[PDB]
RNA sequence: AGAACUGGCGAUGCGGGAUGAACCGAACGUAGAGUUAAGGUGCCGGAAUACACGCUCAUCAGACACCACAAAAGGUGUUAG
RNA sequence: GCAGUCAAGCGUUCAUAGCGACAUUGCUUUUUGAUUCUUCGAUGUCGGCUCUUCCUAUCAUACCGAAGCAGAAUUCGGUAA
RNA sequence: UUUGCUCCACACAAUAUAGAUGGAUACGAAUAAGGCGUCCUUGUGGCGUCGCUGAACCAUAGCAGGCUAGCAACGGUGCACUUGGCGGAAAGGCCUUGGGUGCUUGCUGGCGAAUUGCAAUGUCAUUUUGCGUGGGGAUAAAUCAUUUGUAUACGACUUAGA
């Protein structure tokens, strides 16, 4: 995360070039330090903690950073994954007497659409 | 010692079109259309830039770069296969017996069939470049000028004959003939 | 496994040795009884 | 699953070999046919120079019982697994009596099909340059035959056409019918829960 | 084939070394549980197809002690000096 | 016994076509020599005759490469059992 | 065996066994590339589209709509039996139709106990050995031991003369 050796949770990862889709990219979630998601948007870009193999954190460090990685991104960091992740989390739900909620919940959407897949 | 950037520029000329995508790559234009199945697993030919078509082999070394150029060239002489002209010219030195540079042949035309090398017998007959128009003579000498658009194919016919013409017990040199090769041969154009 | 008896025909080998000459070779001839497609049908199709 | 069909597809011999007789010796009854193309590491001439030993390396030679030198492409994956699990440890004898690597491409199976990840490659595993075979072409060269199979899979693929087309449709329609319910009160509920 | 200390095998099992008097660990009453030596952890087979930075591409290799083998010479193969 | 490096020499002109002193690295286990481990508290010699079967350090046959290879006739070498 | 008999649909007792007692859920190909959608003549274009089976459906509070029942509203769902059609290098697969079984809803009613309804807990499937009511052939066949030799040491092999 600068690159790869860096800092915090809302600050501190630069990057970019080489391979096939790069540019000064920063630190997202983590596994503490066991599987980050090291993206600049970039203006549109993945991430990960592949990674560390040569370059590293473009221009500055700290602050300067903190003064950006959400001074534009984060907000933006809400595409799929972004959204398609959070899901995989409330996967861990009250699923117990929240199942039946889930169940009876879905079991209704069945006929709703299953019906339509027909009358058409 | 493992450069991350190496790239070269393949320079399409007006009236060509490279269809290079998928793995493979085909160039149309002037004379027509040829295609080559480049999997020298690396390159990522690309891109646009108008002129232009750049090659490149990101983060590697050895061949990877080596290949890089071998590629430019390969698809480059390609880009000329329709642009300009094939276009080679074998030349055929006789002995004290003479040769026979005729174009047969069978279910589809084998030939050239040459007869009597260094006073030989036997039916020397060798498949004709399916892509090359193999015109013997002119004005003139004994030279089967036969060229096309597959520079590759052109060559290995040209040659295929000039090997079908042998010499097997005379440690060459003196008894030293064979239907050899001449100019090479971007023809025709020049100016 | 019918029988063996001798021919004698002229050796139009006309390549050499005894071209258009006697030559007395021996034949072994089998009983051929023009056999009749009892049942018939067939077989086929394969990964063998 | 509970009877596993691994499409030879890619996946380098020895590896999809290990994976097998593990999952096998611990008894999860696999059926991995497609074997036709199960790439081994190394150019033909080499792996080929090898097999040209190998059984052919065979011998015995009091009188050809021993090193029964087999050919297939299929019974190659066996030669593998068949070494990698205890081939006369009756346990095995059983655990083996449960593998099913069939010589391309389908048949009675023909439905299911599961790729064995990182025993995969030339794709995932190997670099990135230089040297496969085609589990059977080493055999083509040691002498199958033949392409009757690869042609009978010309067919298989012919058929798969139909299905995959339909399912592109049935699905197309499906979601192009339940995207109404999506956005439907009684659903942004199965959202919040299935997705805050 | 012969000497010299020190261990050892002969008198000894046990775990490593596939395999085996003298190698390594480790000395044995009978049992339960726990850690480990040496050795090992794709698969036979317990143990990660762990995690790192490179090097090697027609037989390149994968041998602490051993019939366990392999030199001088040379390469615009590629790697750093 | 068999290959190998260095190149002073032969090879009339030239070190390596073809060979190579000196010096030096090795492979070989159908010589021979050492050694005494196994077998006298059962192993019968040499040679042939017969009959497979393997090795390649190939004499012949297959295709090729060099030659001080004009043809022929030889030599050297490679793939090859 | 005196045809004594053997092969299909509902039962009845013994057997055993590589180890389900929620689903085995189908594109092909690339990977220095792909997948979907999408408006096109095509290998195009152009958004969009997605890194993860931690899926997807489908669940019987692992006997909910689990037993017995009652509705309005849906014509959707799925189960079993049947025929019209069709596609399978065999099997299985898709379809058409009607009869019939169960369900999405606050719908409504009654049922669940003893410590043998969080342990045994339904059950697993498939082995033919035989013992039962309708359905099909029909007694088919092979041996033994008698014949030159196409065959033979014995076996084995080949075949007729009414």
């Amino acid at each position: 995360a600068s690159n790869w050796r860096l800092v915090e949770v809302g600050r501190v990862v630069l990057i970019k070039k080489g391979q096939s889709a790069g540019k000064l990219a920063a630190i997202v979630e983590i596994i503490d330090q066991k599987k980050v998601l090291i993206d600049g948007p970039k203006a549109g870009v993945p991430r990960q903690a592949i990674n560390l193999g040569q370059v590293v954190l473009t221009p500055l460090t700290f602050a300067l950073p903190r003064g950006a990685r959400t001074a534009t991104v984060s907000k933006k960091w809400a595409a799929a994954a972004v959204c398609e992740k959070w899901a995989a989390s409330s996967w861990a739900k009250k699923i117990a007497q929240r199942e039946r909620r889930a169940a009876l919940t879905d079991f209704e959407r069945f006929q709703v659409m299953v019906l339509r897949k027909q009358k058409r | 010692m493992k450069y991350i950037q190496t790239e070269q520029q393949i320079e399409v000329p007006e009236g060509v079109t490279v269809s290079i995508k998928s793995r493979i790559v085909k160039v149309v234009g002037p004379r027509g259309t040829l295609t080559k199945n480049l999997k020298h697993i690396d390159v990522t030919f690309t891109k646009v830039n108008n002129q232009l078509i750049k090659v490149a082999v990101h983060n590697g070394g050895r061949k990877h770069v080596a290949a890089l150029r071998t590629v430019k060239s390969l698809v480059d002489n390609m880009i000329t296969g329709v642009t300009k002209g094939y276009k080679y010219k074998m030349r055929y030195v006789y002995a004290h017996f003479p040769i026979n540079v005729n174009i047969v042949e069978k279910d589809g035309a084998k030939f050239i069939e040459v007869r009597n090398f260094l006073g030989d017998k036997k039916i020397r007959n060798v498949p004709v470049r399916d892509g090359v128009t193999i015109e013997f003579s002119t004005n003139v000498k004994d030279e089967i000028v036969l060229s096309g658009n597959s520079v590759e194919d052109v060559s290995q016919n040209a040659a295929d004959l000039q090997q079908i013409c042998r010499v097997r017990n005379k440690d060459i040199r003196k008894f030293l003939d064979g239907i050899y090769v001449s100019h090479k041969g971007f023809i025709t154009e020049d100016l | 496994k019918a029988g063996m008896t001798t021919i004698v025909r002229d050796l139009d080998r006309p390549g050499s040795k005894f071209h258009k000459r006697e030559v007395v070779e021996a034949v072994t001839v089998v009983d051929t009884p023009p056999v009749v497609v009892v049942g018939v049908v067939g077989y086929v199709e394969t990964p063998r | 699953e509970p009877v596993v069909v691994i499409d030879g597809k890619g996946h380098l011999v020895g590896r999809l070999a290990s994976v097998v007789a593990k999952q096998l010796l611990n008894g999860q009854k696999i059926v991995v046919v497609r074997a036709e193309e199960l790439n081994i590491s190394g150019e033909f001439f080499r792996n080929k120079l090898k097999y040209h030993d190998f059984l052919r390396k065979a011998t015995a030679f009091n009188k050809t019982r021993g090193p029964f030198h087999f050919r297939a492409p299929s019974r190659i994956f066996y030669k593998a697994l068949r070494g990698m699990v205890s081939h006369k440890t009756a346990r095995g004898k059983a655990a083996l009596e449960r593998l099913k690597v069939f010589e391309g491409i389908p048949p009675p199976y023909d439905k299911k099909k599961r790729v064995v990840v990182p025993q995969a490659l030339r794709v995932l595993r190997l670099k990135p340059g230089r040297k496969y075979t085609t589990l059977g072409k080493l055999s083509t060269s040691v002498g199958w035959k033949y392409e009757d199979v690869v042609a009978k899979l010309e067919a298989k693929r012919k058929v798969s056409s139909a299905e995959y087309y339909a399912k592109k449709r049935a699905f197309t329609k499906k979601v192009a019918s339940a995207n109404a319910t999506a956005a439907e009160s009684d659903v942004a509920k199965q959202l919040a829960a299935l997705g805050y």
